[PDB]
């Protein structure tokens, strides 16, 4: 969705 | 990477691939970087001093193969190039060795989030995780020190922190090694980066965040017994990046 530092999916 | 495990941009969503344009028709591969925000990639300036011409690199995100397209890849441009002023390279070392590159799309935009391309987190003023701390690299560099080629496939692989103290004693790379680095090593010294991995990120967990705690510089050999790799301290170049980053 938006940019969330360091998070893998 | 030496051993390392091959793996999927999936993986290392903010891992962005540098290549050059030739006056020929061939792009060949150049360093590694890491997405900070939307418009700006991080990597090492090394990887530029022989060439600062801008307008011959290209950027992907979103690649986990080196010349074969990946779905979801973005190219860009480079719109600014910064690399850093003191930097320096003796004999081993390279020093103050990081660089900032802003990307432009053909469109005239900057990284889209997508389950393959994100951004890494940057530490807070000299902050890093203790020596000890399991950290991974990742990077399209040789899997041999003596191989000629890189490999197609993307690789990460895991080494630890060591302390400042350990890293200059004089059997290692003695005062090689400044505070404004940091050494990683496997303990049975079996994977490392080498060349081809140059810009790319060493990433630790801080305070609950992956943080990108340093950019692959430089080493002796790849995976040599008491020559760990060394990397640019992130941590102690925030207010360089600062002074350089804005808006979104
Ligand atoms: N031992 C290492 N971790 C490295 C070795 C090199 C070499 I040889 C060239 C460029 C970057 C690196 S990192």
């Amino acid at each position: 969705l938006k940019f969330q530092c360091g998070q893998k999916t | 990477i030496i051993g390392g495990e091959f793996t999927t941009i999936e993986n290392q969503p903010w891992f962005a691939a540098i290549y050059r344009r030739h006056r020929g028709g061939s792009v060949t591969y150049v360093c590694g970087g890491s997405l900070m925000s939307p418009c700006w990639v991080i990597s090492a300036t090394h990887c530029f001093i022989d060439y600062p011409k801008k307008e011959d690199y290209i950027v992907y995100l979103g690649r986990s193969r080196l010349n074969s397209n990946t779905q979801g890849e973005m190219k860009f441009e480079v719109e600014n190039l910064i690399l850093h002023k003191d930097y320096s390279a003796d004999t081993l070392a390279h020093h103050n060795d990081i660089a900032l590159l802003k990307i432009r799309s053909k469109e005239g935009r900057c990284a889209q989030p997508s389950r393959t391309i994100q951004t890494i987190c940057l530490p807070s003023m000299y902050n890093d995780p203790q020596f000890g701390t399991s950290c991974e690299i990742t990077g399209f560099g040789k899997e041999a020190s003596t191989d000629y080629l890189y490999p197609e496939q993307l690789k990460m692989t895991v080494v630890k922190l060591i302390s400042h103290r350990e890293c200059q004693q004089p059997h290692y790379y003695g005062s090689e090694v400044t505070t404004k680095m940091l050494c990683a090593a496997d303990p049975q010294w079996k994977t490392d980066s080498c060349q081809g991995d140059s810009g790319g990120p060493l990433v630790c967990s801080l305070q609950g965040r992956m943080t990108l705690t340093g950019i692959v510089s430089w080493g002796r050999g790849c995976a040599l017994k008491d020559k760990p790799g060394v990397y640019t301290r992130v941590s102690h170049f925030l207010p360089w990046i600062r002074s350089h980053t804005k808006e979104e």
